[PDB]
């Protein structure tokens, strides 16, 4: 509510031009874009002082940036290509080093768009054997079979999200590790005590959020268009 | 200035013990320094900054680091880690008086307190079956690492720290998971080194 960047997820296909605005209220001098890949951190791209300065960051090449405003820093990839997939982040600065960021833009570039794939969910039950030998119960959510690697996989327990009791793991697998677009897995665990697990009055529900194609997108295939969406599965507790 | 290092992508602290996270710089005038941390799927969260004012530095949460000149450090401290900690921590520096540069990042991995385990693999059913299940690898302790499968149609995860805190108990888990008519849960983790008392119920 100082600095606010749009998009905030967006999936893209090779060679489309995109861009990414940045908006504060405070007008700062300072403005920068930087983004952020998995074991480099956060690396500038390009920043800028003022509506007439632009200024070049440490991977600046795929990038331009304009600065249209004191209150406005846009960046564009001018022909997006996979290696460009990563989280971005704007951000501004006092003349202090008193640095506020944007919330984030998740970008996946895919070559092709006909590999785009939601996710199949599936909810399995816990053990008979656990619940026996511990007093607790651990619920499964395998989420397969999607494309691109974009989705937030959730927890609803009587329909209202929950976070404790929760693993979910921080990368997807790869099914075909050998394929430059194989689809992805992952899995999630919701661990609770047997006494909750055994009232068949609760609902648990594994909710993924998939991003992936828009409405302006064209689909020559019969099967389902891949759009953006959400995909669950869900048990009931039971008491045998 | 020229650069911030923080070496080890991904590290270790036990539950309960000292937290140290390193950060060195180059720089031949002391810069401004910054730790920051980002839970999963969130932005960048400021925990404190060295601002040529004390060299002591106290952020938020019992965090903090001292800058050192003669050993240009800047190591961020918690006395205490607790299972919240688990997030990506960056340290950070004031570069050509005009812009902040970013470290690598760590990872902080808190191994749970486990007095009592109770390893065990158990097989889970799909709560609308047409015949699929998956293996649950659980309640080892620390000293377990879960290894990838080395048949390419049997899926296993990395081990996952999850923490109930409906009864303040935490437990590792992965899971694998196959196709293939050949596949047992007895088999499922059998490239892992599994605790010798592992439970496999009937």
């Amino acid at each position: 509510a100082d600095v606010t960047q749009t998009p905030r997820n967006r999936i893209t296909k090779t060679g489309k031009r995109i861009m990414l605005e940045c908006s504060q209220t405070k007008g700062h001098d300072r403005m920068y874009w930087y983004r952020q890949d998995p074991g480099l951190g956060l690396r500038l791209i390009y920043y800028s002082f003022d509506v007439k300065d632009i200024n070049k960051g440490e991977i600046s090449d795929g990038y331009s940036v304009s600065r249209q405003a004191q209150a406005k820093f846009s960046l564009s990839l001018e022909s997006a290509i996979p290696n460009q997939t990563a989280l971005y982040f704007c951000a501004t600065s006092d003349e202090s080093y008193g640095y506020t960021f944007g919330s984030g833009t998740r970008l996946t570039v895919v070559e092709d768009l006909n590999k785009v794939s939601p996710p199949e969910v599936a909810v399995f039950e816990p053990s008979e054997a656990e619940i026996s030998h511990t007093q607790k119960a651990t619920l499964v959510c395998l989420a397969t079979g999607f494309y691109p690697d974009h989705v937030e996989l959730s927890w609803w327990v009587n329909g209202k999200e929950v976070h404790s009791g929760v693993c979910t793991d921080p990368q997807p697998l790869k099914e075909q590790p050998a394929l430059n677009d194989s689809r992805y897995s992952l899995s999630s665990r919701l661990r609770v005590s047997a006494t909750f697990w055994q009232n068949p009055r609760n609902h648990f529900r594994c909710q993924v959020q998939f991003y992936g194609l828009s409405e302006n997108d064209e689909w020559t295939q019969d099967r389902a268009k891949p759009v953006t969406q959400i995909v669950s599965a869900e048990a009931w507790g039971r008491a045998d | 200035a020229q650069s911030v290092t923080q070496l080890g992508s991904h590290v270790s602290v036990s539950e309960g013990a000292l937290v140290l996270l390193r950060c060195n710089y180059s720089s031949s005038v002391p810069p401004y320094l910054f730790w920051y941390v980002q839970y999963p799927n969130q932005g960048l969260q400021l925990l404190l900054k060295y601002t040529s004012a004390a060299t002591l530095v106290k952020g938020i949460n019992g965090f903090e680091a001292e800058f050192k000149k003669s050993e240009t450090s800047f190591h961020l401290t918690k006395p205490s880690a607790h299972m919240s900690d688990a997030a990506e921590y960056f340290c950070a520096v004031s570069e050509q008086d005009d812009k902040i540069i970013f470290g690598k990042g760590t990872r902080l991995h808190i191994l749970p307190n486990i007095q009592n385990p109770d390893p065990a693999v158990y097989q889970l059913r799909d709560s609308k079956s047409s015949d699929k299940s998956v293996c649950l690898f659980t309640d080892f302790d620390s000293q377990t690492n879960v290894s990838q499968s080395k048949d390419s149609d049997v899926y296993i995860t990395d081990k996952c720290v999850l923490d109930m805190r409906s009864m303040d108990f935490k437990s590792n888990s992965a899971v694998a998971w196959s196709n293939k008519s050949d596949f047992a849960c007895a088999n499922a983790f059998n490239n892992s080194i599994i605790p010798e008392d592992t439970f496999f119920p009937s």
